[PDB]
DNA sequence: AAAAAAAAAAAAAAAAAAA
DNA sequence: TTTTTTT
């Protein structure tokens, strides 16, 4: 069937190290418990992780000869698997809320309570974790001075051009640079789809990660495991889960285009709270995951091995400059005081516009 | 079966016989190791063999390669991979990188003989045979990655599984195809998650190469063939380049032999799996004694006029034109300021004159002499089709910009004939590229700025049949002053009727028409010839074979041959970036103030932009004599040349 | 089962304009 | 009034 190979990696030790880092980290007490507490209070809606903390923690714990491997290397080599590991670790170590909650507003939790008091009262199903998470998980690339701190070449970063990306970088975490040209609108994207089968006790849930799927028609409840269905099932919009989605493409800068060449483009998919964090016509430094994209969406049956590629955003530096709408501050106030003390202004302003033209 | 093993061990013996390739392999390995973790370039796993040595070792294996590469190349690649693996010694490797298994594919060089063809000559009997074809690059497709071998993981088992995918164009040998369906279920129902970052993806690009139109039959159009190259060398060169590619010529696809045929007269596809690519360039490096000769020429007092007179010896007179061409081919430097944006750096020259005074011939000479140049005609071009085009790539179904004419000649020179005979609309585009040397395309959902820093040389006819010397210079020209002021230098040529000059030019022309190619008799016409013997090619300072350049004795002043002049230009455009000084400033400002207030008749009005022309001409002349500073002599020569070009001797 | 179409190039007839 | 050029 499928041959097997031996790899040096094993995820059990990685997961244990992840949990140990999350619980024991000292940078207020531990930082990550401080975030997770306000997450529990339904105050924080997205979690951002820094690997500089991971690197420095691993290096400083290397002073005691117990650690055997490192994490940032495997993080750089592959990313999504570590996103799943991090979400599992967070859900295992989720703190209790220290504050009151406006609990009536959570309509999804009302539906969940109804379903539980319907099924468990008669003697219950384990709901998938993704249907319950209120938080988004984001990664942040490291800083070069942190790499300079140690001998190892834990670099990443290095804002490659659009054409500097090859087919060997698929799956890694890479940083690009360029001008944003097009930004699409915001549309809802499905994550978990919930149906209802005309009072079939538990209502079936399913999840889809691909950009296309197929629906359900007959439920597996025992009364419908009977030869004929206890009421036809329909898709329920309220119970299902959605995430904000947007699509943008980036174009190479003129300076980085080799002579006698045409600039190329690269697509970017953005999800979660980071949506609407960039506008067309600006220079940015985007860090993301370089993932493949199947061509079957075109449905041409050709390109048996050819596939398209895209990037998924993780952390955006807007860069460029802020107009700020002359928003008042102490520094600009002392600047205008200096201008008032300057006395006559208009002649100096005229002299200072275009000194190149005499 | 065992024939593969015998061929592999024979190739191992051959590799062990020679020691150069092993030295190259160990150099590559040590460079790769040194680039690992020492405070961006990498070397691909490719080595070039010279099959002349292989022929001198074994004729059977050489013949097998050159007749049926399918059964011979893979064993050689396997043996090379085994040797590289044995020589490799990495006790502490990485995890994802070690599973690459790069097979170290080969490249060839040497004499082919009857297997060096042209795109017109390729036909049925040449299929399945290694070949080397020359041509010009017409168009290129888009770089797209493709999958080879995926990696899966299952949480329960902890055992990684991998599946390998290959297509007809991936490998030389036909095998049962495998679809791109991801296996996500084990044999016992375990869930398998595809592991990105551990799978294998390689680049892919398709180009099409065309035969050179100069070597074409009587009244027949140039033709083209299809080339696929991948892995390394994936985006070398560009459209509009002379290349020579060596690869396997094979047929693929059912072609309608199945039930899908709709007519009896169907055919098959033909395609080339490229192995290696070389820049033909009709070579570009400098030797030690070459630099010594360039230096000893430069330190001479009178190099500039010798170089000027060296241009196009068959054209009589027009010495100042030759000097202007020489200065234009190696113009001044670009200036960019954090606040002052950009300043134009090269020179532009326009020619207007009476008919049949050898302008097109000199333009053709400039075409042949310069490194990169493109030929355009006013009546045979369209302005929108000159800069960019919106065309849809066939494989992707997406419309992408196609490079225009003058964009291909970025940093080069573009020559235009019958300039005044061009449609006025196109002219405005020229103004744009003469304003900031940048063309912008905003159409059909594409907004992009394209760089174009080329220089323009052109010739145009007066409004009448002949130039009228008694009229307003603006009256004699059909072009608006808006773009005429852009050109730095404008020349007016007229054939004054003097019997002495008539006799001299008659003697020169009659001397020219009595020329015979060396080694050839006069009784028969010029015939076509074969290519060079080797498809790929490559004591000092004591011979001066072509260094002095004086091929024959006709005048006391020396002359230099074209290749030496091109080598001098190549050295000068890279090795020196001169800077001006205050003495040249004083001379230039004095001349500008004098010329501004001479207050007499002149061919064209002067303005502030002429000082820029003086600055750039002085910089170019400093580049000519290979000095890092501009001295007042260059200011003097620039002023004299400007006075000649605008006042008249 | 279906890629199908915006972007170019070239050939006219009508109207208006300049001599 | 006629031929030219643009739509
Ligand atoms: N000084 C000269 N030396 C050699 N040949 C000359 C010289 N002057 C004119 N000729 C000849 O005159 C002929 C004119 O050819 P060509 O069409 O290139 O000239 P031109 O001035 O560029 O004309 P046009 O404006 O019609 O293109 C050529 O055959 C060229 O050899
Ligand atoms: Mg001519
Ligand atoms: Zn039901």
């Amino acid at each position: 069937a499928l041959p097997s190979i031996q790899l040096p990696v094993d995820y059990n030790n990685l997961f244990n190290e992840i949990t140990d880092f999350l619980v024991t980290f000292k940078q207020k007490g531990p930082k990550y418990m401080a975030m997770l507490q306000k997450v529990a209070n339904r105050e924080l809606n997205s979690v951002i992780i820094d690997l500089d903390d991971i690197l420095q923690y691993q290096n400083e714990k290397f002073l005691q000869g117990t650690q055997a491997d490192d994490l940032v290397s495997a993080i750089q080599q592959n990313a999504n698997h570590f996103t799943e590991l991090f979400c599992r670790a967070i859900d295992n170590n989720m703190p209790l809320p220290t504050k009151e909650i406006d609990y009536k507003d959570d309509v999804l939790d009302v539906i969940l309570n109804q379903r539980r008091l319907r099924n468990e009262r008669m003697l219950t199903e384990l709901f998938p974790p993704n249907l319950t998470r209120r938080y988004f998980l984001y990664f942040k690339p490291l800083s070069q001075n942190c790499a300079r701190r140690y001998r190892k070449k834990a670099i990443s970063s290095k804002p490659l051009s659009v054409r500097q990306i090859k087919g060997d970088f698929l799956g890694q975490l890479i940083t690009v640079r360029g001008i944003i040209t097009r930004v699409s609108d915001v549309k809802p994207a499905v994550e978990v789809i919930a149906y209802t089968c005309d009072q079939c006790g538990y209502e079936v849930f399913q999840e889809v990660n691909s950009r296309t799927f197929t629906p359900l028609s007959e439920c597996t409840s025992e009364e419908c495991s009977q030869n004929q269905t206890k009421g036809q099932l329909f898709m329920s919009t309220r119970a299902s889960k959605f995430s904000a989605f947007q699509e943008c493409k980036i174009q190479e800068l003129s300076q980085q285009v080799p002579v006698g060449h045409i600039p190329r483009s690269l697509n970017i998919h953005v999800n979660g709270t980071l949506v609407r964090s960039l506008s067309p016509g600006d220079i940015v430094d985007v860090t993301g995951i370089f993932l493949p994209a199947p061509y079957t969406g075109f449905k041409a049956l050709k390109a048996g091995l050819l596939t398209e590629t895209y990037l998924e955003a993780q952390f955006v530096r807007q860069h460029k400059k802020k107009f700020a709408s002359f928003s008042l501050t102490s520094d600009v106030e002392e600047r205008v005081m200096e201008l008032i003390t300057s006395g006559d202004v208009y002649n100096r302003l005229a002299k200072s516009i275009a000194p190149e033209i005499y | 079966d065992a024939v593969f093993g015998d061929r592999v061990r024979r190739f191992q013996e051959f590799l062990d016989t020679f020691t150069s390739y092993r030295d190259s392999v160990r150099s590559i390995q040590v460079y790769n190791s040194n680039n690992a973790a020492n405070y961006l370039n990498i070397l691909p796993h490719r080595i070039i063999i010279s099959l002349d040595d292989l022929r001198e070792f074994d004729r059977s294996f050489w013949s097998g390669i050159l007749v049926e590469p399918a059964y011979f190349i893979p064993p050689a690649e396997k043996a090379l991979t085994d040797l590289a693996d044995s020589m490799d010694d990495v006790p502490h490797p990485n995890a994802s990188a070690v599973s690459s298994r790069h097979p170290w594919k080969l490249s060839f060089k040497g004499s082919f003989g009857a297997h060096a063809l042209s795109p017109r000559t390729l036909t049925a009997q040449h299929l399945n045979k290694l070949v080397s074809v020359e041509g010009i690059v017409t168009k290129t497709s888009l770089v797209r990655p493709k999958l080879i071998r995926s990696v899966h993981y299952a949480a329960k088992t902890g055992r990684f599984h991998y599946r390998d995918y290959t297509d007809a164009t991936t490998t030389l040998t036909t095998r049962i195809p495998t679809p791109a369906i991801y296996p996500t279920e084990d044999t016992e129902g375990n869930k398998l998650t595809t592991e990105y970052g551990y799978s294998t993806f390689i680049d892919h690009q398709r180009i099409t190469v065309q035969e050179m139109p100069e070597m074409a039959p009587a009244g027949q159009l140039p033709r083209s063939i299809d080339v696929i190259l991948d892995d390394d060398l994936v985006d070398k060169t560009k459209p509009g380049d002379r290349v020579n590619v060596v690869g396997v010529f094979k047929s693929l696809g059912a072609g309608g032999m199945n039930q899908s045929n709709s007519n009896t007269l169907i055919g098959f596809k033909t395609l080339i799996l490229g192995n290696t690519v070389y820049p033909l360039h009709a070579r570009q490096m400098l030797t030690d004694f070459d630099i010594r000769n360039i230096n000893k020429l430069s330190k001479k007092k009178d190099i500039f006029d010798i170089l000027s007179q060296s241009l196009a010896p068959s054209i009589y007179g027009h010495d100042h034109i030759k000097k202007a061409i020489l200065l234009m081919l190696m113009g001044g430097v670009e200036k960019n300021l954090e606040n002052g944006s950009h300043l134009r750096g090269d020179i532009n020259i326009l020619m207007v004159g009476d008919p049949s005074t050898a302008k097109s011939q000199l333009l053709r000479f400039v075409l042949n002499t310069a490194s990169l140049a493109i030929a355009t005609t006013g009546r045979g071009s369209s302005g929108v089709g000159l800069t960019a085009a919106v065309t849809t790539d066939r494989e992707t179904g997406e419309r992408r910009l196609e490079a225009g004419a003058m964009v291909l000649a970025d940093r080069g020179v573009v020559c235009i004939d019958e300039f005044d005979k061009m449609t006025d609309v196109d002219r405005v585009a020229i103004h744009e590229v003469m304003e900031q040397q940048t063309v912008t395309i905003a159409k059909a959902g594409i907004h992009t700025t394209l760089n174009a820093r080329c220089s323009v040389i052109a010739a145009a006819n007066p409004v009448f049949g002949q130039y009228d010397v008694n009229r307003d210079p603006h009256q004699n020209i059909a072009l608006p002053d808006s773009l005429l002021s852009r050109f730095d230098l404008l020349f007016v040529v007229t054939d004054d009727i003097n019997e002495i000059r008539d006799r001299s030019i008659s003697e020169h022309v009659l001397r020219t028409h009595r020329y015979l190619p060396p080694g050839y008799l006069e009784g028969e016409p010029v015939r076509e010839r074969l290519n060079l013997s080797l498809a790929v090619g490559e004591q000092a300072g004591a011979k001066l074979a072509k260094n002095k350049g004086n091929y024959n004795g006709t005048e006391i002043p020396k002359l230099v041959t074209i290749p030496f002049l091109r080598k001098y230009v190549q050295y000068a455009k890279e090795r020196v970036i001169p800077q001006l000084t205050q003495e040249a400033i004083n001379v230039i400002v004095k001349n500008y103030t004098d010329l501004r207030n001479d207050d007499n008749t002149k061919k064209s009005p002067i303005t502030a932009r002429t000082l820029e022309t003086l600055i750039r001409l002085a910089t170019a002349h400093a580049k000519v004599r290979l000095s890092k500073t501009v001295n007042k002599v260059d200011a003097k020569v620039a002023a004299n040349l400007l006075r000649f070009a605008l006042l008249g001797e």
